[PDB]
RNA sequence: UCGGAGUACAAAAAACCCUCCGAGUGAUUUUAAUCUAGACAAACCAGUCAAAAUAACCAUAACAUCACUUAUUGAUCCAAAAU
RNA sequence: GCCUAACGAGCCUGGUGAUAGCUGGUUGUCCGAGAAAGAAUUUUAGUUCAACCUUAAAAAUACCCCAAAAACCCUAAAUUCCA
RNA sequence: GAUAGAAAUUUUUAUCCUGACGCUAUAGAGAUAGUACCGUAAGGGAAAGAUGAAAGAAUAAAAUAAAAGUAAAAAAAAGCAAAGAUUACCCCUUCUACCUUUUGCAUAAUGGUUUAACCAGAAAAAAUCUAACAAAGAGAACUUUAGCUAGAUACCCCGAAACCAG
């Protein structure tokens, strides 16, 4: 039978060189998920369908940010064929209220918070 | 599918013809009238039908029994066979049973 | 009502005849197979030519139904109310008129603005005067009627409407007895305590 | 269809919008009944709306013939030598004044 | 058998029910039948509310 | 109350002026002409679609020409012009292929240009040198 | 009143030209024409459905009907021959003291309570009469002399305590018919019947004192009625020093319908006359 | 079931219903275990018991009985002595 | 038609003119009541458990047992019995 | 075999609009949602129940789900159940 | 079992106001006719009309010239016949007729030369929706622990071999 499927733990422990690689830190994980659906659910069993459909990954190609935490983690793990992830950064830091209006998310994965100044 | 070349004499009907003008009169004659003479009264018509009403089953079985011994030989003949096929058909066939 | 009013006299006489009652084509056409044609049962079904009809009119038909007293009662007071809303309605005394002459009536609704047509109520069939009996004999807009023919099929008919004063008591009465009234226990034309 | 219908080019009346721009559209001729119920919309176009949308486009003509009719017509007519006739029968007020800006550019 | 500003009903009514669910409760006025109509059974606590209000 | 359809005639012409400028007896018969008509539709629409990617294909096919005729494949060309971050659909440079030999000379050149700039980084393997038109601009 | 008639002033007319149905009044019927509707038209496909020829209803397809596995069992045995009481409780009969539709000043009957719309009964349904029940018992305030066709102890006790009297009588079928409706059954021109007696199943229950049967032994009467007062605490009043008492104690003949009219008269209503037999055998007859 | 019938038109009860249901005025139908007067010696105490039971039909059931049955046999009846007067109403049903 | 094992490897379910065993009852005495919370199972019909409470008995006394125990069975109507 | 060009039983009319779980057919436009089989059945060319689904309507939790937990010789992918 | 189905007992007010939300030549009667014609017989059973006030106005005068079929005018590489288009008809490019039936049809599976006219979803128990009045409602007969009354929403067409009577 065609099951679901168990991802022996040995997987995530990530070596030394992978930090250097991606360009994650080895002391401090990010806090945030930009998670983009990369391909479709059609073809695929229907636990996947719906995992995409709780992540809110429902349209292609369309960013959406989720939190680092294990709840998440554990659905992202399910459909990680599926999508793609990157650390969201935020070298401006983290928007005030007067700057929601002038908010945009570069393609690096980066939030820029002033956008088009004069 | 060829349409008629001519136009037809422009028929005009005045609406103010006694038929039309007296038209429904005394339908409330119960209420304003002290009920004595219900609306039914007003009813012109066959002797079968007057102030009643049925789908054609029950309309077919109530001629029968009202006019049916004054009816003509091949009509009588003919209301049965309607009244038997109808019976068969209500009864039994349709979509939801 | 008015819906009501025109419907429930109604009787459709229209007839068409069903394959059974057409005049012939007992008999198979030809035969089930070879001839090398479609199949047939007799030359009247309603797919040929003669024959009979599919569905249909059927019998004469009567549509029937009573609309419950009440409704019918608030029917005539919707009119009357609307009648009198839309400055339409005019409580006339008498009916005493000058003269027989219906020239004389329409030129009279011509100086009142009284609209193209008129409904004349009065309180009874044999108490009419004359006068107005000869004028409005003649007249196709005008028409007189007795209080006991009051409806609202006639009064959305005519644009204006005219009540005699006993005729105004008449109605007040005899409509606003539903609103305080049992239900029948039996037909209200037999006795009732109270009632005549 | 394209292979089934006619074609042309994208052109201007006369180059226009070059030098100055000029209105096409030349005269706007409303056709409607006083009385019946088709023309309702027509009517209260012909009330408010028809004044005002004069003074904005000074240079188009606009008849308005109350007459015995079952279906309110516009007809615009174009400097061009165009014609175009239009419907306005059993529409609101807000449909007609659409309609009659379309014509306009 | 509603007769007036079926809306000024409409506002006492749900003023006057809403200390009961905590939260105002769902409505429909008729104004053409001169009808309220309520989500819910109140029809004891409304006769004891209108007859308080002598009508 | 029996009741016919009078105007057949009209339902008849919606169909059958769609219908004029085909061979044969599709186009004077209803029924034939029915569904020669329904097919034309559905292949007009398809066709709607379908037009999009033959422009296109004919827009690559010419700028190819033009830039064959400098000695530069349509690749290279391309992504070159990408490179400089001039951005002109392929629509406008098979436009300009055409009626505009000269400035799309300069646009070949430029790319060219560009591509040389290119392979000298690769093959250098140092930082340091920054080519004039290997520079990226950010918007003001 | 009505602020809408403000509004009609301002618009034309209401004529025949201009009506429309209530919106949502009429859910428009639909045809099997077109591409939605057409081409198996809501039939299905074969089988012997879409040429409309499905068994009958209880037919499951050949194993045997669920409504006839289960076992034949008398549960509607003998239900048309069974007795049947349009039940009155007191909540009802004192709501219609209090709005004045019932008079307790009078006796009341069968009669009085039809004609109150208190009560309907329907004697083609074998409704035997009325029955009286309890429900509102310790609300009751009103006296009365009330005759139904049976009752609880808890409701006697309960007219009992305010000075009221009951009793119980018995009517046939025929009977009651008649009292139900008497105005119908006077233009009948017909006498007016000999009531009837309790059949061999009812007698033990209107022979008793403890029903106030009204073919009870009245010796034992004021016992029983003074036993009810004993077990439910309170003092029985004295009928007898009632101003209203002559009220309170008038009967009906056990072969007598009305109060007042007798078997065998004939009401001539549109001239107001009562006709009696002057006969021998008629006036034997009517009056045994 | 005949749905009109032949004299009179109208929609005729199956009677072979009547006989083995009870209808409460709630709607629900009753009716008796199959098979509770058949082998009994065979059978256990507990097993009589179930069978001996007045038990309630399903949903399914009671429209169906209820298209197989007249309007006569769905109205508010009031019987003397009647041992299921007591349960023709519902009560407390939060739905 | 009914049951046990495999097929169906670990909750349930799960087919074949698939692989294998069985059942259409004996033997015995401990002769195994009434009533009812709550559940299992289940298309329906049928099947299963079961506390408390009564009554029986030591005077605060309710599972018939064995044979792989699982299977040893049959609806309505209708007939015979009379409880 | 023959009985008026078709005789395993003539022809015609009537019963007759015979009855077909079988084949064929079933007529405007546009929009919203949308279905592959567990059970019985002279039943497997069909029905009637479930499960899904549609249209309204009431509600409150629904999937996803980490430990902990589910058998006795050996036994995998994995299930069940749940914050 | 499918189905069949009473009665006792109840109710019923005159005469005039007659016509048509019936058809208009493939419809409505089969009907211009039970005739022609077909059968030995019983029996079956058609189709068909269109000028005008006047044709005692035919060198005749007047308003459609619109179905398929043809003619005016045969064809010119290449392909479900079109579509994208195009200065340009073709030439280029892209699309495996339509119904039905099926697990699945371009299918070499079914049906249709074409045109016109005819030719096929019907019922109100429960339900929903709208409204009346409401512990009652219904113009008698019933139903009622918010119900009752009214309206609106629904269920096809052609076809056997047979069987029976005369
Ligand atoms: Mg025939
Ligand atoms: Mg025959
Ligand atoms: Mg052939
Ligand atoms: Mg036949
Ligand atoms: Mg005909
Ligand atoms: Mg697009
Ligand atoms: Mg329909
Ligand atoms: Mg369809
Ligand atoms: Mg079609
Ligand atoms: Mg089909
Ligand atoms: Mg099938
Ligand atoms: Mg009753
Ligand atoms: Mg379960
Ligand atoms: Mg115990
Ligand atoms: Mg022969
Ligand atoms: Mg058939
Ligand atoms: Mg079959
Ligand atoms: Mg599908
Ligand atoms: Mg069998
Ligand atoms: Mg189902
Ligand atoms: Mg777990
Ligand atoms: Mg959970
Ligand atoms: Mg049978
Ligand atoms: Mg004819
Ligand atoms: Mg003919
Ligand atoms: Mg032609
Ligand atoms: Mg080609
Ligand atoms: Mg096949
Ligand atoms: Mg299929
Ligand atoms: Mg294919
Ligand atoms: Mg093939
Ligand atoms: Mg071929
Ligand atoms: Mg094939
Ligand atoms: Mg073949
Ligand atoms: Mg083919
Ligand atoms: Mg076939
Ligand atoms: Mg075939
Ligand atoms: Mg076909
Ligand atoms: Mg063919
Ligand atoms: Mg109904
Ligand atoms: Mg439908
Ligand atoms: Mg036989
Ligand atoms: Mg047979």
């Amino acid at each position: 039978k065609f099951t679901r499927s168990r991802i022996p733990d040995k997987v995530f422990q990530p070596s030394p060189e992978d930090h250097e690689k991606y360009g994650g830190d080895p002391q401090y994980p990010h806090k945030l998920h930009i998670v983009t659906r990369i391909k479709s659910t059609k073809r695929r069993p229907y636990w996947e369908k719906d995992i995409i459909k709780m992540l809110g990954l429902e349209k292609a190609h369309t960013p959406q940010v989720h939190k680092n935490i294990p709840s998440v983690n554990a659905k992202l793990k399910v459909v990680k064929h599926l999508i793609r992830i990157k650390p969201l950064k935020l070298p401006q830091g983290l928007p005030t209220e007067e700057d929601m209006a002038n908010t945009c998310l570069k393609s690096n994965g980066e939030l820029v918070v002033r956008w088009l100044l004069n | 599918f060829h349409v008629r070349v001519t136009l037809p004499p422009r028929k005009v009907v005045d609406r103010w013809n006694e038929k039309r003008a007296m038209f429904g009169v005394y339908d409330n004659i119960g209420i304003l009238g002290n009920f004595e003479k219900h609306p039914k009264e007003l009813i012109k018509g066959p002797i079968w039908l007057r102030g009643w009403k049925g789908n054609e089953l029950q309309r077919c079985i109530r001629k029968k029994r009202m006019v049916g011994n004054r009816m003509f030989i091949d009509d009588l003949h003919n209301l049965n066979k309607r009244i038997s096929y109808l019976y068969k058909h209500f009864n039994r066939h349709g979509k939801y049973r | 009502v008015a819906i009501w009013q025109k419907n429930f006299k109604r009787i459709s006489y229209a007839k068409t005849k069903t394959r059974a009652e057409v005049r012939g084509g007992g008999r198979k056409p030809w035969v089930q197979k070879g001839s090398g044609r479609a199949r047939h049962g007799s030359i009247r079904s309603p797919i040929w030519r003669g024959g009979g009809v599919a569905h249909g009119p059927r019998g004469p038909t009567s549509y029937y139904y009573m609309l419950p007293m009440k409704v019918r009662v608030q029917g005539l007071k919707v009119a009357l109310t609307v009648k009198l809303a839309q400055d339409d309605l005019h409580i006339v005394d008498s009916l005493e008129l000058p003269t027989a002459d219906p020239q004389y009536l329409i030129e009279l609704a011509r100086y009142r603005r009284w609209g193209d047509s008129v409904l004349l109520v009065d309180l009874e069939h044999e108490d009419m005067p004359q006068n107005v009996v000869a004028a409005t004999s003649g007249l196709k807009t005008f028409n007189l009627v007795p209080a006991v023919g009051l409806n609202v099929h006639s009064m959305l008919k005519h644009q204006t409407l005219v009540l005699t004063l006993p005729t105004v008591a008449f109605l007040e009465e005899k409509l606003l007895w539903h609103n305080s009234r049992y239900t029948p226990l039996y037909p209200f034309r037999l006795p009732y305590c109270d009632f005549p | 269809t394209a292979r089934g219908t006619a074609s042309r080019f994208l052109t201007s009346v006369l180059h226009n919008g070059l030098g100055r721009y000029v209105q096409q559209l030349q005269r706007l001729s409303f056709s409607l009944s006083r009385d019946a119920p088709s023309s309702r919309g027509a009517r209260e176009f012909v009330e408010r709306e028809v004044t005002d949308f004069a003074r904005r486009n000074p240079g188009v003509v606009i008849y308005v013939n109350p007459r015995p009719c079952c279906v309110p017509r516009v007809v615009a007519e174009y400097l061009n030598g165009a014609v175009r006739e239009e419907s306005i029968h059993c529409k609101s007020v807000e449909e007609i004044a659409a309609l009659v800006q379309k014509l306009a550019d | 058998k509603v007769e007036g500003d079926i809306w000024a009903l409409q506002k006492d009514v749900e003023d006057f029910l809403s200390p009961l669910l905590g939260k105002t409760p769902v409505t429909q006025v008729n104004e053409v039948t001169g009808t309220l109509r309520v989500k819910g059974y109140f029809d004891q606590q409304l006769k004891a509310w209108l007859l308080e209000k002598g009508f | 109350l029996r009741s016919r359809v009078t105007d057949r005639y009209w339902r008849v012409q919606e169909v059958l002026k769609h219908a004029r400028h085909f061979r044969g007896r599709k186009n004077r018969c209803y029924r034939l002409a029915v569904r020669a008509v329904t097919r034309a539709f559905v292949k007009c629409t398809r066709a709607r679609r379908l037009k999009k990617r033959s422009l296109r294909t004919l827009w690559i096919n010419r700028i190819t020409a033009a830039s064959q005729e400098h000695g530069l494949k349509y690749p290279a060309f391309i992504i070159n012009l990408i490179k400089c971050q001039v951005e002109l659909n392929r629509k406008v440079l098979a436009d300009l292929a055409i009626y505009e030999p000269k400035t799309f000379k300069s646009l070949a050149a430029l790319a060219k240009r560009r591509r040389e700039e290119g392979f000298a980084a690769a093959l250098g393997d140092g930082k340091e040198p920054d080519g004039i038109f290997s520079r990226v601009v950010q918007h003001r | 009143g009505p602020r809408a008639l403000d509004l009609l002033r301002a618009l034309p007319r209401v004529s025949l030209a201009n009506l429309k149905p209530n919106p949502g009044s009429r859910k428009p019927e639909r045809r099997p024409r077109g591409r939605r509707r057409g081409r198996k038209c809501g039939r299905g496909h074969k089988g012997e459905r879409q040429r409309g020829t499905r068994p009958r209803l209880g037919f499951e397809g050949g194993q045997t009907p669920f409504y006839l596995r289960i076992p034949k069992y008398g549960f509607n045995e003998g239900h048309s021959f069974r007795h049947q009481y349009q039940p009155l409780s007191l909540n009802r009969l004192q709501y219609l003291i209090d709005l004045g539709r019932v008079d307790p000043t009078q006796p009341i009957d069968l009669t009085q309570l039809v004609n109150g719309r208190g009560v309907t009964i329907q004697p083609s349904k074998r409704d035997y009469g009325v029955q009286l029940v309890e429900e509102g018992a310790d609300t009751f305030k009103a006296k009365v002399n009330i005759e139904v066709q049976m009752a609880s102890e808890l409701a006697i006790a309960a007219i009992e305590k305010n000075g009221g009297v009951v009793t119980t009588a018995f009517y046939d079928p025929r009977s009651l018919e008649i009292l139900c409706k008497p105005v119908p059954f006077f233009l009948r021109g017909q006498p007016i019947p000999k009531r009837m007696l309790p059949p061999e199943a009812l007698v033990p229950y209107y022979t008793d004192a403890k029903n106030r049967g009204y073919l009870a032994d009245p010796a034992r009467f004021p016992e029983a009625r003074l036993e009810l007062a004993r077990k439910y605490g309170y003092v029985l009043p004295d009928i007898t020093k009632d101003e209203l008492f002559k009220m309170l104690s008038t009967r009906k003949d056990p072969r007598q319908i009305f109060f007042g009219l007798a078997p065998g008269w004939v009401v001539n209503m549109a001239d107001k006359k009562i006709l009696k037999p002057t006969d021998e055998n008629l006036l034997k007859y009517y009056s045994s | 079931v005949t749905y009109f019938s032949s004299r009179k038109g109208k929609r005729k009860t199956v009677k072979a219903v009547i006989y083995r249901f009870l209808r409460l005025h709630s709607g629900l139908w009753l009716r008796r275990k199959a098979g509770y007067k058949k082998k009994l010696w065979k059978k256990t105490a507990a097993r009589k018991r179930r069978l001996r039971e007045f038990v309630f039909c399903n949903k399914t059931q009671s429209k169906l009985l209820d298209k197989m049955t007249t309007s006569f046999w769905k109205r508010r009846n009031w019987y003397a002595d009647d041992p299921y007067q007591k349960y023709q109403d519902r009560t407390n049903l939060k739905v």
